[PDB]
């Protein structure tokens, strides 16, 4: 069948933090399985950003390589879902060439808080029936909807419009009133008689429809540092924003909270491997937490007692004993086997892969004997396999095939120390 | 060969087959970036602040008032003043003042009429040396722009037609460097050589375009202003700054208008200055030369009828 | 009777690769000894195997390998032979570690562009175009006057038509100086004229001119086609972040600055992939995802490495392939932390190792032979025995590296093939790694 | 440097340390305009109403008066410059190209203000020469190579407007620049004056 | 109606077409004052 | 008497490698001398070179200092000739500010491949007898007019295009200019005034040097070759207009597709005999300075059929990697190591030693006494080959500052106690140990 | 032809008529303002804002590329004293790189 290019990456059979009401998670839901008291420390933090009367507050998501700190963040990412923003950024991500890393964590934070306000609008809508101009200029058009009909005679800026876009009888048009600008959608099913085909639009014609529309802080940040500040948006080409412009965006910004003529809408900003920003990074984000208008940080890291980088100095998580203070702590767990067959279950639900309970029980032992991800990455190239000998399934012989082929590191090491002297430095 | 007249036409020529058609990027036009009305009524800095912009222009030592209180009216007959260059260079307090808060429009215009100015200096600085300015003593006006005395500097240069002859690289042209040259006569098969000369590039060395183009992308507004403001954009900002971009410098348009008409007019500054080989657009047209280059019998055709032609034969 | 034979065009150049024409598996994707160029390596090979499958089977994303073993053991060998297993129809885009260190953009975001380049798309666009003779050229003023419409007269082999356009096309064709007898080309998608050239029916009304005259265009006036286009999503990227594209003053100096890079915002390549998306649902895209392959991956930095964990771990990433020459080195960045391959232990998790090891003296005899009927040449079994022995004394690339100077020296006193004295005599002209490594250590006082 | 390559400051200071030596005639005719006066023929050529062989310009200095002969071409560019008479203008005799300064300075009292700078009238003849010889170093010809200065195209004035930057000039220009000198001093037209760089603290 | 300039052997020679002006009007100096 | 650019150098007398035809070294020819191991093998390579069959071939020529790496390098620069692009890069010069060190290797790279074009066009050159030219009233903007050109043989008229006029007029041609139009470019140029058409002159509307009349037929052809490399092909379509990128090196780090697609062209301009590609040599000289991010681009770059013959210098043991704690022969990774063939080169004896100082004053047009070439060989085995040859230059001048014919042991006695080498001076920083700084 | 302009403003609170000098007239000519718009003038700084046609000719054509805004029912005529807070570093600047103007 055809492809998104949205395929099947690691993370992507999560499709929720899976959770009762009661904040408790069953043991396998929503794609994702076990960690019981990760998912409902992580429960508590999704309640947190969702309610957003708090700012300023931050959780570290932390334990052994490959035991879901990523995964769960991804789960969490998705139960929050859209019109919430939630950015992710890896922690090497902010080492900008052009911009200060302080102040591409000053920009992270920002894509990740919303303003949103609601703006009543004047939209006409329908299958023109019938358009006629003179020779300055007058005109009349009419306009149709499955339900009424109607005819306006034209001014000037509307003719100079309606003529510049070429529009014909029975093309169906929506047009915002205040602008002319005309969304031609498509034409009427009977007049695309001698390419797209359409229904005419349903009830009346001058709607007025309420437009939801959500602004990350930074990009009201963007449009107020250049002639046309927006195109740097897309583009990258705008960095180290004048800090006087942002003291008077937030200025402003508090005002439109106060007078309830804008809402914002607090989010995350998941700074995935933090291990590795630096102290200089880290000593920025012990204060830019302490503002109304912070996110709620979420971080990922799967590092021990380790030196914190740009210095000598030794701390947990890599993180200096400054920044811990700040967070709460949710401590992912190592997987028992029943949770890493379960977790290979559904991962082959995801590749849509079928194989023998053997087979799922030599793969959890290769799981457990290698560290989980090693183990799923098998089940890709073990249907591969199969699909090479005409198989239906994956039968415990074409892992002990694929488990020879593709080494884990434990035995690629062991296979390099036997040629130790051909290898370069070491 | 993964019925046969199929084959016969490939081997004779394969646009008997499949012609080579026009290629061009790929056109791409991303939907427009919506900002709300809102954003554009309330949100502009540049808008909202603006009666607090205007004391950053007040408070300002650019102000005309300022440099002529600092300029002229101090209270010490040595005292230190800033502005001091401004009787130096060429410039009115007001065209200092202007230059700062007109932006790249006015640096513009004032860049073009400088360059004018540079040939009137280097007349007057190269030939005229009695006494001194005034009395033996005093400067001038004009006396700190030295960028001029430089042998090399672009007014002596173009006064000095060997020192011309040595800075070759002009902007507009494809020069590659110098070589020799072979002139061949028709009468006699004699052929010469011209030692060191000027050379273009082959004019069919620029050949490559990107797989995609953009529409530039664009913002829409919910509102009758915001159209105003992004159609004046679209149409070029304002004839002044549409011409200076195109022609050079609006002088350079109303020149290129009635330039039209005269004998030996000089070259136009803008966009229109430059002729990229190709023209601007990254479409490739297919060349005549790939009906030889796509057969090796036309090829083969080619050398004999040139063999032929040599010789004389019908 | 007479002939007559030419073809005077030089070959394409022998590079270091240029022998390996595929991975060279039967059907049951098993390695023969040797095929399509490559020798030994089976359990490597067959590994390299599976991976063509993943590829063209399209289902994953950020699926990653690291082609392991020391120098002279084929790993950019079989990254090679993937590149020519899956044809030029997918992108594979060779990329060396070192190459993210740029001056003009972050590490973590050259990283980026590799991955958004080596993800391919098939496009059927859609171009209506008009071309002809301008037999006729108006522009039409209106009341705020200024230009507002244009009406062009264009003409063909087929007839001709007099058609009404927007001003931005006039304002194109006085750009490219257009004039009456010109033949001209105009998408209307991109609004971009080309002037093709003048008719070539004026070509006689002048004794000298500059102009270069072309035939009259064939068909209609007005004509639309499809253009198969083959494009990356880097592609799509890159050409927003700095639009060159329309008509309009800005494009077209945009076109003029020095085309420095950008480190593009995440917003624009989300929106890239929702327009995709849509070319995709609407049938006039297909997607083509690819293979990245980062050789001498052991010295991106441990900035890069640690972005991999998030770039493997997309929905959307090619398929990535690594190779390492290294063992327990030091990891770049790190000061003093060691790791197998040169790579962290956190990402050597998220790729399948594919082992790749020394060659046995009957392995290095075929390889060489290989290679040097790939170069060209002819050489006699005693002297290729003798390079198989240099090539235990030594190394693979150093045995194949005398084959070209050894008929050099054939050719030069006359012979048809390599003799075993041009072997033992280049033998002794150009030393090897193994060997000047004693006379460097011998003489160390001296350098 | 910050802007340029450690290893180009050494090869620009390797290129200053040799000067051309370069001689050339200046040749100019200046003064005050006393007249412009367009020279009809007495028969004009057939279907044309009237035909100019010259125009005549009256220049003038504190040395004395002399009318020149000017070819019918410099007419246009006697309205480009916008040249009346009691006017100080030059041309360059190697070129024809004619220059306006500003009135001269005999008029500055026929209005109490008036928007144009008055130029001294000039002294020494109305036709000027002296040959000059002029010292520029490699480096000088590398520079105004790689950042042309003669402004009036799109690429000079945003390349003029913009910061002046340094810039990594190619082993190509060096080159192109030394096949063009030895051109020169072959010709007898520039003598060379190899020097010294001369590094302190090396 | 075409206005003709011929660069010429023994001379140039520019040339106006009847009832075009011959925008080559002559150009005198008017006298000043005695003193200032 | 005159100078020219080009002056006596550190290499000035070595004109080519001085191998026979069977590619075996003469004993002293075309400035080189001795060294018979290394410029056996450096025929070898030139003959590859030369060759070109073959691509991403690399060459390490090690040795001692002064033992003449560098020498057979420009050896084999000479012998190569002008015609095929010959790269010198110190490999300082790659740590570029414009852009990164991959960059500056991918450009040193594609500045070593040549394509050569034959450019072939029609030029009309003559002699202008007369233009006119006609102008509108008013009118729409289309001019028309006619050249007369001429030769010592011949004379034409020419109805001229509008497209031409504009050139005709821009360049300010004149009657009695003799001038060269390019009648495929259209493009004018002008050789100077014709010597009669001054006497019947205004006042001087042009000054500039005479040139007789063109002789024969006045419609010619001419042939030019331009040797145009990859990397200003990359720079001429990195962007529109881009050719002062050429020289200003203002272009840094450009687009890999844009090779990409040069890399497919030039091949077509191969397989359509439009231009023909020439391989050629990188001389990344002293290459122990490269980082080893710099070295581990060529590992890859090295592998592809646009790559030069490279060849590396260096003089330098067993050596950390520049940017490593990394101890390897020559200062260079295995991985590179493994993939070029290494020339070493030798010490000099007196038998050569003294014939390179013999060339060396033939070369800086110097005679010495046999007495001053015994001692001076002597000198340049007590100390270094350099010094010994620098000694040569101070020697003729001490020589001629007394007004002598001929250099004499006395100078080179005089020039030796005047201008350390390096070992006398070092023992004389041991006495003032106090007193120069940061011991 | 220039001296200066008067223009009258009228909401549903009464009418003026002002005396703006041809610097502003120059804002309301870019704005492209004309009798029957709502307008904003801010009297201290020239800021000036057209705000869409007044609803009373919403009329003038069944369908136009005009936004209609009711007259405001506010005052036509506002005083404030206020207070502005502008540090040195503003003035800076705002003055050291040549202002916008754009
Ligand atoms: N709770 C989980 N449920 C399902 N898959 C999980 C879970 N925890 C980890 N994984 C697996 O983890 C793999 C990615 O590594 P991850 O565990 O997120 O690394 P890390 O914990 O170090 O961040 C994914 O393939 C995912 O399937
Ligand atoms: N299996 C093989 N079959 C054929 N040629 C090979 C094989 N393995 C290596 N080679 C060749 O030998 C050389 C060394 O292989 P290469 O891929 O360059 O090694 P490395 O892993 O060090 O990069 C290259 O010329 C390569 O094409
Ligand atoms: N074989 C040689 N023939 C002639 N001159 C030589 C020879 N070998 C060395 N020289 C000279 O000795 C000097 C130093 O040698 P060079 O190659 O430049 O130094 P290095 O070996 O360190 O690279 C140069 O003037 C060079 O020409």
């Amino acid at each position: 069948d055809v492809t998104r290019i949205e395929r099947i990456g690691a993370h992507s059979h999560i499709r929720g933090l899976g959770l009762d009401d009661a904040l408790e998670p069953r043991q396998a839901s929503q794609g994702m399985v076990g960690q019981l008291a990760a998912r409902r420390a992580a429960g508590v933090v999704l309640e947190m950003i969702r309610e957003g009367k708090i700012a300023g507050r931050a959780v570290l998501i932390a334990g052994q390589p490959g035991t879901g700190k990523t995964a769960i963040a991804m789960g969490m990412a998705q139960a929050l879902g859209p019109d919430t923003p939630f950015t992710a950024i890896a922690g090497s991500e902010i080492f900008s060439l052009e911009m200060s890393k302080t102040e591409a964590l000053t920009q992270a934070f920002r894509r990740s808080i919303g303003v949103r306000i609601k703006e009543e609008t004047e939209i006409i809508e329908g299958e023109v029936v019938e358009i006629q101009i003179d020779r300055s200029k007058v005109g009349k058009l009419t306009l149709k909807t499955t339900e009424m009909e109607t005819i306006y005679d034209l001014g000037t800026k509307m003719i100079e419009s309606l003529t510049k876009d070429k529009v014909q009888a029975g093309d169906v048009i929506t047009i915002d009133k205040a602008t002319g600008k005309i969304s031609k959608l498509g034409r009427s099913f009977t007049r695309a008689r001698d390419t797209k085909f359409v229904q005419c639009p349903d009830g009346e014609l001058q709607k007025r429809k309420e437009v939801v529309h959500t602004v990350s802080l930074h990009e009201i940040d963007v449009i107020n540092s250049r002639t046309q500040g927006f195109l740097a948006l897309f583009s990258g080409d705008t960095g180290e924003i004048k800090s006087e412009v942002r003291e008077q965006i937030n200025a402003k910004v508090a005002e439109w909270r106060e007078e309830g003529k804008a809402e914002i809408i607090p989010g995350v900003l998941f700074i995935d491997e933090v291990h590795m920003l630096d102290i200089e990074s880290f000593s920025f984000l012990n204060r830019a937490l302490e503002s109304d208008m912070a996110p709620v940080l979420i971080m990922a890291t799967n590092r021990g007692i380790t030196r914190i980088r740009g210095t000598s100095y030794q701390s947990p998580h890599g993180i200096p004993i400054d920044l811990l203070d700040r967070l709460l702590i949710v401590s992912t767990t190592p997987y028992s086997e029943k949770d890493t067959k379960q977790i290979l279950r559904i991962r082959c639900e995801e590749e849509d892969v079928e194989m023998s309970e053997d087979a799922y029980t030599v793969l959890t032992r290769i799981g457990l004997e290698t560290s989980l991800r090693y183990a799923i990455q098998l089940i890709t190239a073990a249907s591969l396999v199969c699909r090479k000998r005409k198989g239906t399934e994956v039968q415990v012989d074409d892992i002990k095939r694929v488990y020879s082929l593709f080494l884990d590191e434990s035995r690629s090491t062991q296979y390099m120390k036997e040629y130790q002297d051909a290898f370069l430095f070491n | 060969k993964n019925l046969v007249m199929q084959f016969r036409k490939v081997c004779n020529h394969p646009e008997l087959f499949e012609r080579q058609e026009t290629w061009s990027p790929f056109h791409i036009s991303l939907k427009p970036y919506h900002i709300s009305k809102f954003i554009y009524r309330h949100g502009q800095i540049r808008v909202f602040n603006h009666s607090r912009d205007r004391w950053l222009r007040v408070l300002s030592p650019f102000a005309p008032d300022y440099i002529q209180r600092s300029l002229f009216h101090r209270k010490g007959i040595n005292e230190e003043s800033c502005f001091s260059f401004l009787r130096f260079i060429d410039i009115s307090p007001a065209e200092m003042a202007n230059l700062m808060l007109q932006g790249l429009l006015a640096r513009w215009l004032a860049l073009f009429l400088s360059l004018k100015a540079s040939y009137r200096l280097h007349q007057l600085r190269s030939w005229g040396a009695p006494e001194g300015e005034s009395h033996q003593r005093y400067l001038r006006n004009k006396d700190f722009l030295l960028g001029v005395n430089f042998p090399l500097s672009f007014p002596n240069l173009c006064s000095c037609p060997l020192l011309k002859s040595l800075v070759f690289s002009s902007h507009c042209k494809a020069v590659s460097g110098y070589s020799d040259q072979v002139v061949h006569q028709r009468r006699s098969a004699t052929s010469s050589l011209r030692r060191c000369l000027l050379t273009e590039l082959p004019s069919f060395l620029c050949v490559a375009s990107p797989r995609v183009t953009a529409v530039p992308l664009d913002s829409y507004c919910n509102d009758r202003s915001a159209e105003y403001e992004r159609r004046v954009l679209k149409e070029g900002g304002s004839l002044a700054a549409k011409q200076c971009l195109l022609n050079g410098a609006p002088e350079l348009a109303a020149d290129w208008l009635n330039r039209r008409s005269q004998f030996f007019p000089e070259p136009a500054g803008g966009l229109w200055s430059i002729r990229p080989q190709n023209g601007w657009s990254f479409i490739r047209i297919p060349g005549k030369e790939s009906l030889i280059t796509d057969s090796g019998k036309l090829y083969a055709l080619d050398v004999l009828l040139t063999r032929l032609k040599s010789q004389g034969h019908r | 009777k007479i002939e007559e034979v030419k073809s005077t065009t030089k070959t394409q150049r022998i590079a270091s690769h240029s022998h390996v024409k595929g991975l060279g598996l039967d059907e049951s994707g098993l390695a023969k000894q040797a095929a399509s160029g490559l020798v030994g390596q089976e359990n490597a090979r067959e590994a390299c195997g599976v991976i063509v499958e993943l590829i063209k089977s399209k289902k994953m994303a950020g699926r990653a390998v690291l082609l392991a073993g020391p120098p002279g053991t084929g790993k950019t060998a079989l990254a090679l032979a993937i590149a020519q297993e899956l044809g030029s129809k997918v992108p594979f885009c060779p990329m060396v570690g070192s190459e993210v260190y740029s001056t003009e953009i972050k590490k973590t975001e050259v990283l980026m562009e590799n991955f958004r380049r080596a993800i391919g798309l098939r496009i059927k666009e859609t171009k209506e175009v008009y071309e002809g003779e301008v037999t006729e050229l108006t522009p039409c003023e209106t009341e705020n006057k200024t230009i507002s419409h244009v009406i062009i007269g264009l003409k063909t082999a087929k007839g001709t038509k007099q058609l009404k356009l927007d001003p931005s096309i006039f304002e194109s064709l006085q750009k490219e100086r257009v004039e009456a007898g010109d033949v001209i080309y105009i998408e209307a998608n991109s609004g971009a004229v080309k002037r093709q050239g003048r008719c070539d029916t004026y070509a006689t009304e002048f004794d000298l001119e500059a102009e270069e005259y072309v035939p009259l265009p064939k068909g209609d006036v007005h004509k639309k086609k499809e253009i198969i286009q083959d494009v990356t999503l880097h592609d799509l990227d890159v050409a927003n972040a700095r639009p060159q594209g329309g008509q309009d003053i800005l494009s077209m100096m945009g076109q003029l600055m020095k085309p420095k890079k950008t480190e593009i915002t995440d917003k624009l390549r989300g929106e890239i992939n929702k327009v995709v998306n849509k070319y995709i649902d609407q049938g006039i895209a297909e997607l083509v995802p690819g293979v990245l392959f980062v050789d001498e991956v052991h010295m991106l930095d441990i900035e890069c490495f640690t972005y991999l964990h998030r770039a493997l771990e997309s929905s959307i990433a090619p398929i990535v392939i690594f190779a390492s020459n290294r063992g327990n080195c030091v990891i770049r960045g790190t000061e003093d932390i060691t790791s197998p391959h040169g790579i962290p232990l956190d990402l050597l998790d998220r790729v399948m190792i594919i082992r790749t090891m020394l060659y046995t003296p009957q392995e290095m005899k075929q390889i060489i032979k290989i290679r040097a009927q790939t170069e060209g040449i002819n050489i006699s079994e005693e002297a290729l025995n003798h390079l198989g022995e240099i090539g235990t004394k030594t190394t693979l690339r150093y045995s194949v590296q005398l084959l070209t100077p050894a008929n050099l020296l054939a050719k030069i006193n006359g012979k048809d093939s390599i003799e075993k004295e041009h072997v033992e005599e280049i033998s002794e002209l150009f030393y090897d790694a193994k060997s000047s490594a004693k006379i460097l250590a011998d003489q160390q006082d001296k350098y | 440097s910050t802007e340029i390559k450690k290893t180009e400051v050494l090869m620009e200071n390797f290129r200053r340390a040799i000067g051309l030596r370069i001689k050339e005639t200046k040749e100019v005719y200046e003064g005050e305009v006393t007249e412009l006066t367009p020279c009809e023929t007495e028969n004009p050529m057939g279907g044309y109403g009237k035909t100019i062989s010259h125009v005549i310009i009256g220049l003038k200095t504190a040395k004395g008066t002399k009318q020149l002969k000017l070819d019918p071409s410099i007419f246009e560019s006697l309205q480009k410059e916008r040249v009346e008479a009691g006017d100080v203008i030059y041309i360059e005799a190697n070129s024809g190209a004619v220059k306006r300064q500003g009135r001269c300075d005999t008029y500055a009292t026929e209005f109490d203000l008036e928007a144009e700078e008055y130029v001294p009238l000039p002294k020494g003849d109305v036709h000027k020469k002296k040959e000059i010889i002029q010292d520029v170093t490699l480096h000088d010809l590398d520079v105004a190579n790689a950042r042309p200065q003669g402004g009036q195209d799109i690429l000079s004035m945003m390349g003029q407007l913009m910061k002046p930057k340094k810039t990594e000039i190619t082993d190509k220009l060096r080159g192109e620049i030394n096949k063009v000198v030895n051109k020169y001093i072959d010709q007898g037209i520039a003598e060379l004056v190899p020097g010294v760089l001369f590094v302190d603290e090396v | 109606p075409m206005v003709r300039y011929c660069s010429g052997a023994q001379g140039s020679t520019l040339s106006f077409p009847p009832g075009v002006p011959a925008p080559t009007a002559v150009s005198q100096r008017p006298s000043p004052s005695g003193p200032p």
